[PDB]
Formats: C-alpha cells, structure tokens, sequence
C-alpha cells in the first residue's frame, strides 16, 4: 500500500496560494513528523518544513523565504502546507515524508507537480504511433503513441496497464507557445502484435482526465 | 575512521644521523598511537606502544613523541638493521586503522658487485634444461646493468632478472641473473659470459665460463 | 515494599516524557541536538542520574525547563529507586 | 546548518565494478547520515540509514561507511539499475540538511 | 559492620564487569571510544560516581543499557560505601 | 616460542573459499582479541576484522568488502577466518594479531600467503650451484641454489638449517607461464668450503615438501 498519498499535480496563477495535501496510510505514532520537500526540476532536494500531527507543532527553513504554512489533521490522518504568494520560483515537485522521529525518510510520497503559470490547463490529444505500411518487420515491432497539446505537466504514461514494462521509453516533455507534448515508445516481440494488444494509458491529473488509446495496424 | 597520514612515504639518510617519521591523525586521538616495524618478507613488529613507551626487546635508539594529531617516531643513530618500513597504528575510536607506511633506505658508500657465474648442474641438466645464473651481489647504488655473451655475441631471450631491496645488514643491493636454455641449445656454444656494468667502474666487471 | 515499583515506574514516565517533550521543543532550534527519540531517552536518563556524560544538552528556553522537570522529579524518583535497592542489600547483610 | 558536501557531482564508471560515493559534512556529527536513492522521474528512495545500517529490501551490493565528517556509500558491482541521483542526509543537528547529490552514470 | 566491605565487593565487580562488557558493546561502532579494558575501567568509576568528567561516553544502544546497569548497580553501591564512612567519621567525632 | 600459528599458504580456486587458521600459544586471557590484517604485495597493513574468543563477537572493517567471517575454538585456542568466493584481489598476505584489549598488537602470526588462481600446485626443483672448472679463489667463496618452477608461493630458504644466516641473499621470484623461479646466494670463507659442509633447505609448504640440496664442488 501507498503509504503516503499527494495529488499528482497543482496549477497556480502567479500571486495566488495553494493547498497541497498528504494523506497517511500504514502504522502511524505520536512519535511521526511529516516533512516537506522541494525539488526543482533538475535540482537537488530542498528541505521545507516538519511537523508532528500528534502535537501540532511545526517548524521551518530559516535560510528560504518562508512562503509555507503547515497543518495536519489528525482526523483524517491528512498533512497540509499552504503555500502563498507564489512566484515562478516556487514551480517544483513537492514530496511529503514520513520520519519516526529517529532522523530519517523511510517513506516518501510521489510527489505533487507544482506550476505557477498564468496559461489554463489543457488535456492531451493522444494519437496511435503504428508502422507504415511498407515498414519491414524484424523480430522486435516499435510502437507508441504521441501526446501532444497539454498543460500544466506531468502525464504518466503506461502501456497495457503496467503490464507492458520493460522496452519502454517516455521522452521528456517539450514546451512550445506554453502547451507541452511528448512521445512513448514500446517494443515487443513482432510474432505477438497485434495477435495481443498493445494499448497505451495517458494519465493528466492538472484535468483528472485518463485516456487508453489502442495501436492497431493499418487497415 | 581515523586517517593517519604518514609523509614522507620514503625517508632517505646517511648512517649514524637521527631519523623521525612523521605521522598525523585526521582528528584528536590523545597519545594512543602505536608504531611498527616491519622488514622484508618479514611480520610487523611493535616499536612504540601510547606514542612514547618503549618496549622490552626493542633498542634504545628508537623513541616516540607526540600527542593530538601529530607523531613522531624518532631513531637516534640509524644503522642497516632499521632498513625497513614503519607503520603507525591508532586506537582512539572504532575501527583500529594504519598509516600507510614510510620506507627507510640509507645512503652509504659505493661499492662494486662481486660478480660469481655458475654453470647449469648435472641434476638439472639430466632433466631437459640448462640455467646460467650470475649474481651481482652487495654493490650501491642500486643502479647496475647486465649483460649475457654466449661465443662473443650478446644474447637477450630467456634471460630473467630479479634485485633485491635494500640489504638490512651492510646497505647494499643484490642482483640475480639467470638465463634459461635447453639442454640441447645448452649444447651447441663454448662460451657464456656475464658482465654487469657499475658506475663504480668505468670498465664493465666480466665472468666468464667455457665448456671447456 | 511496592514503593520502590511505584517509584520506578514514576521514573520511566518522567524519562518518557522527558524525551518526548525535549524533541518537542528542541526542533526548531538551529544547532539543537535533543531532536531524535532514542538520544532523548538517554539525555534523560543522564539528567535523571547526573552522569554528566555531557554529550547532549537542551539549548532553548522551554528545553531548559523540560530539563529542570527531569532534574526536579527524575533525580527524586531515581534517588527512591536507589534508596529501595541500599535497604535491600544492607538487609541482605543480616544473612551472614 | 551543516553543509553536505558530495564531490564528485558526477561518477562514470563500468558495469561491474566498485563504485564508492563521498559525502563530507562541514562538522562532526557522529553516524548520523543517511542515504537515498532517486532514479529519473521516481520519488527518494531510502538506501542506507545511520551510515551503515542496511535496509529491507535494499540489493546487499549496497553498503556505507563513515563517522565524524567522511562518509562512504559504496556500490561492491554496479548494474543499470543503479543509474540515478544519490542524495546524503543527516540529522545530527536541527535543521535536518541534504547532500547536493551525486550522479551514477555507467 | 563488614557490610561496606561487601558493599564495597559488589562496587568492584559492578565497574569490572562494566568494563568488560561496555568493551564488548562499543567495538563494531565507527566513532566509539570506550573499547579499551583501562579507560573502561575509569568510565565505570565515572558513572559509578557521576563525577561527570565526560571524557568517555557510550553510543550504542547495548553500551547505554550496560551504561544503566552501572549507573543503579554502581550509584548504589558506591553510596553505601559513602554512608559507611560517614558514619565511621562521625563515630570518630565522639572522641575529641 | 612463536605465540601465533599460521599455516604458510593456501591456493584457492576463483569463486572457492578458503579458511585460514591462526593457533595460540603462550598466555591467554578473556581480554584477549585476535585481529586479521590484510597485505597485499608492495602494499600496506589493511585491517580486516576481530574476534573475541572467550564470548565470540567478531567485528569487521566496513570501509571494504565483507568477504570474511571469524570464528574461535577455545578449546584448540585457534582462531579462524573463512574467506567466501574469493577474486584475485584476494590474493594476499593474512597476518592474524593477538591484542590483549589495550589497543596494540603485541604479537604477529608469521602470516598465510593465499594466492587466488586455476593453476595447480606445483613442486620446485632445487639444483646446486657450485663454481666452474676454473673460478679463481679470492678469500671469500659464493656458492647458491636454484629453485625452479613451482606454484604458488611463497618458498623459505635456509642454509644449513639457519646456522648460516649471515652473507645470504634470498632474491624474490620471478614469474613464467605460471610458474616461479628464484635463487638464494650465500657467501662463506673459501678456506673453510668444502672442509665442512653448506647445504641449501628450500621449503615449498603448499606442497608440504622441504628439501635439503648439498653443494659440493665438481668432480
Ligand atoms: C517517544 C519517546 C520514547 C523513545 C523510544 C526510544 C527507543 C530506544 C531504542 C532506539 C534504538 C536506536 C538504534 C539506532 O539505530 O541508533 C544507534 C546509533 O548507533 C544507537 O541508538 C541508541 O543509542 C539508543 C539510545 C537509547 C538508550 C537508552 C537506554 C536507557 C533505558
Ligand atoms: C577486563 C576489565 C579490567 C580492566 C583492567 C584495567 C587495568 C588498569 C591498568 C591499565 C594501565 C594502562 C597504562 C597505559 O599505558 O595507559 C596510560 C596512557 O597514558 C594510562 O592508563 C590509564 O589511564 C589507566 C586508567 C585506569 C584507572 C582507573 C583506576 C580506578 C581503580
Ligand atoms: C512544563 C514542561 C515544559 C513544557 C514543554 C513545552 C514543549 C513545547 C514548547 O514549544
Ligand atoms: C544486561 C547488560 C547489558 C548486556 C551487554 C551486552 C553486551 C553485548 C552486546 O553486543
Ligand atoms: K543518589
Ligand atoms: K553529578
Ligand atoms: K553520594
């Protein structure tokens, strides 16, 4: 199981505030802090803020800007931090972890995609990627699918659900006129398709929109 | 872990002067170091015990000095027995760790190699194969160059060499050279030479054996 | 009689919440040490014997209180403790 | 704040072979570091905690060395799936402060 | 009577056997300073009479368990030794 | 007496595993540690682990490899250091030390050397070296022996048992297609040879085969 559970993704407008959430699952003691962390993209880990649910007390980076404010409710085993005012300095990933108040992160959510933009958010188009027809077959077949038109980031992309995991490849996303696109390619053995099923899932959760899109020969 | 460095890694003197090697911890370890002597082909052997205490066995040309981070292992008048490599030891905090060792050599007079060159045996030669060996034993420097002649012309396959280090009883170096023939081709030629140049002498010192 | 259990367990209760309490208010300071469970169980145990080990010490305000209700009520109850056991042994004197 | 130096930034190595990851804190603090892993697109991922205590779960090809100011995680026969970001940590003293990492590349 | 030499028997064993045993429990631990019979020996005192030099200190968990072991066993015998002087003295004081 | 015991070499098999044995002798106590080092050639002391026989807790260097595991009889008073799946890395000097608690190494053991490798143990050859026919005599003769083709090291040679100690010279071996060679000099008044007698005794311990070789002049 999850044991710590954050929204996959938080549009802000430039100046305004957010409320990202971490949700707790597993064991739980009055001994827990929950802590935060940011990354930004391509940069290291960047300690936020603790705090400890079962007291209410929080604590933060001095050396940074305070732009965080951290609460937990006990209820719902669920760790908020506000974040306000936000400028695009503060577009990151944003982690919760778990600490038994014995000085380390056994466990770490996946973290909540954080833009600060002015632009509005926008599902993918998601387009089938199959051989031409006059593409010659060796004993592996590439396939994959485009996803193109979409904001803020990330997608995931999966293939059969999950079940299609090695011979994967997600390409990072590419930003033009403030709408991103990316490819995903898979390859499988040429005697099994499309005698199975190849299908790839695009997951936007800035739009909680999910989508499977089959990649099937040319008819 | 405690890192002991020890520099210089080689420690070059003349005999009779005073010796210190150096050694220095990463952090504060108080006077619990220890130092070894080890010669060649030889086991470690406790020198000094706390940074200063002597050891029962152990000459009274050797002493100790230091505390915190910085040691000292002293000997008063070196001679050719203290040839070897000497290591510190520390046992302030878990795990126990090593200096990585200085080498002492000692700088001595020059001296020419007693050249001796020896026919293959009768028992080696029973069995298929022949070996020429000279030794060019107890020269300085270390320096020195051989040179094997089979009937005047200068041979170079299946010749092996190897040298000693330095020799902890009168300073000196050692030399071995050893060429290996058939019996057959043992056979065949009069005249094996080894020749061996030192800058002791301008002239190379030959020996020499014929068949004959 | 069972006093020396009660004031034993008195004695684990003040080390317990010692710790607890010392990382509460220990976090928060830059330079802090009293900010892991484990080590503020053995700071409190230091405090309550008076060891003086002096490898851990509270730095801020309400650490320095916590750590004067460790003294106040830990050196007690461990002063019973050791009272308990020195009675015992000089009645265990009689024996010989 | 304690400063976790991790150099080099960047360690290139061939498949197979021992791969040893430096971390340096700007005082001493004990074994109180810990070490995570991070592959591209993933979330930190505890490998090491108290310098050399192994976790559940983590390939026995990992261990760490260490206490004072060195510390040491090391890699006895790297495979592709060691690629990524690793990360130093410690908690000796308030705030809890990170390495700036160390990239495996093969 | 005689109960301070066996007060002061049981002292002795508590600091040897700390000694002993707070060896065993720190060797293995990179940074542990109590891993020499001697020195262990003198930390055994220092706890047993809180004198608090911090010289010396144990950082596992084992050695820390050792080091409450000495703490009670040694505090409390190292108390009746302290009583029993004290009285002695007193009972020198009648004279003059 | 020599205090500590130790086999002279061991030959193992990549991949196999070896277990060297240290026997005690002289004074025992409960405070007694025995530790192994570690040496390769041309190397320094490397410290591998310890062992204390009268409770049996052993600790080892954690900056390295565990590729050993340390066990004690008390009764035998001989330690053990079982080294697993060994590369050629492995191939070393063993030292195992005795430390009575207070932080020294008192005593050495004279040290296994374990050689890694497929080759097979091989017997030397010990022949004389006597001089030729027509050597003049100076006042000093140099008489030797040769020892040729064995595996693996090391080999120990004496002359005349040890009574002659003093103007010998032992050079180190010299490796060929897998085998070893070397030869030892020794320097004796020529007035005296061959009124008594100079014999080389060249031990080969992973053969368990000694060998005493008379030098006497040709016929
Ligand atoms: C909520 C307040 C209660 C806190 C509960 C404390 C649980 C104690 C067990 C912690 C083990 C940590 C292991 C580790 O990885 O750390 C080791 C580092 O080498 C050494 O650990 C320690 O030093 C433990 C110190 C506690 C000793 C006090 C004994 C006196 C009764
Ligand atoms: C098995 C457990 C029993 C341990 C037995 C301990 C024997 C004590 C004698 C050790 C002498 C070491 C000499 C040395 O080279 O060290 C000196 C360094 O300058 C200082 O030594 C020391 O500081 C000794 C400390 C012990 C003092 C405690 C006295 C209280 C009764
Ligand atoms: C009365 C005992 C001291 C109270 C401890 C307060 C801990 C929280 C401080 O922020
Ligand atoms: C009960 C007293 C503590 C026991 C000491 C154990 C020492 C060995 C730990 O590895
Ligand atoms: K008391
Ligand atoms: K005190
Ligand atoms: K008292």
């Amino acid at each position: 199981q999850v044991q710590l559970q954050q929204p996959g993704a938080e549009l802000v407008k430039p100046g305004a505030s957010v409320k990202l959430s971490c949700k707790a699952s597993g064991y739980t003691f009055t001994s827990d802090w929950i802590h935060w962390v940011k990354q930004r993209p391509g940069h290291g880990l960047e300690w936020i803020g603790e705090i400890i649910p079962s007291y209410g007390r929080a604590n933060y980076n001095e050396k940074i800007q305070k732009k965080a404010t951290l609460t937990a409710d006990k209820s719902s085993s669920t760790a908020f931090m506000q974040l306000s005012s936000l400028t695009s300095e503060d577009s990151a990933v944003y982690y919760c972890a778990r600490e038994r108040g014995d000085g380390y992160f056994a466990v770490w959510g996946a973290g909540t995609t954080v833009t600060v933009s002015s632009a509005k958010t926008t599902p993918p188009s998601v387009y089938p990627l199959a051989p031409g027809s006059a593409a010659q077959t060796n004993s592996m077949v590439t396939l994959g699918c485009l996803v193109k038109g979409y904001f803020p980031e990330p997608v995931t992309v999966t293939w059969n659900s999950g079940s299609l995991s090695s011979g994967v490849h997600t390409f990072p996303a590419v930003l033009q006129s403030d709408l991103y696109t990316l490819s995903s390619s898979v390859t499988v053995p040429s005697s099994s398709w499309p005698s199975e099923t190849v299908t790839c899932n695009v997951a936007h959760p800035a739009s909680s929109t999910k989508v499977d899109k089959k990649i099937v020969p040319r008819d | 872990d405690i890192l002991l460095t020890q520099s210089p890694a080689i420690l070059s003197v003349s005999p009779g002067e005073r010796v210190s090697f150096s050694c220095r911890a990463s952090q504060s370890i108080g006077t619990d170091i220890h130092w070894y002597q080890q010669r060649t082909n030889g086991s470690p052997r406790l020198l000094i015990k706390y940074a200063s205490e002597s050891i029962s066995g152990i000459p009274s040309r050797f002493s100790g000095s230091g505390s915190g981070t910085d040691f000292t292992l002293s000997i008063n008048s070196v001679e050719s027995e203290d040839i070897a490599n000497y290591y510190c030891q520390q046992s302030n905090r878990w795990p126990f760790t090593f200096g990585s060792g200085t080498k002492l050599e000692i700088k001595r007079a020059d001296a020419a190699p007693t050249v001796s060159i020896f026919p293959p045996s009768s028992e080696q030669l029973t069995s298929g194969g022949a070996s020429v060996v000279c030794f060019l034993n107890n020269f300085y420097p270390k320096d020195i160059n051989v040179k094997w002649k089979i009937d005047g012309s200068e041979r170079q396959n299946g010749v092996l060499n190897s040298w000693t280090d330095q020799d902890s009883k009168d300073s000196t170096y050692s030399m071995s050279s050893t060429l290996t023939l058939t019996k057959d081709e043992y056979e065949r030629h009069n005249s094996y030479t080894c020749e061996a140049t030192h800058k002791t002498s301008t002239s190379p010192i030959v020996k020499s054996f014929n068949r004959n | 009689w069972r006093c020396a259990g009660a004031a034993t367990v008195l004695l684990v209760i003040v080390l317990l919440a010692g710790s607890y309490l010392a990382v509460l208010a220990e976090r928060g300071a830059p330079g802090a040490q009293l900010i892991t469970y484990p080590r503020a169980l053995w700071w409190s145990v230091e405090t309550a014997t008076t060891v003086g080990y002096g490898d851990l010490a509270p730095v801020t305000l309400w650490g320095r209180c916590v750590a004067v209700v460790v003294m106040v009520a830990g050196i007690t109850s461990f002063g019973l403790v050791t009272a308990a056991l020195a009675t015992w042994f000089v009645g265990q004197c009689q024996q010989q």
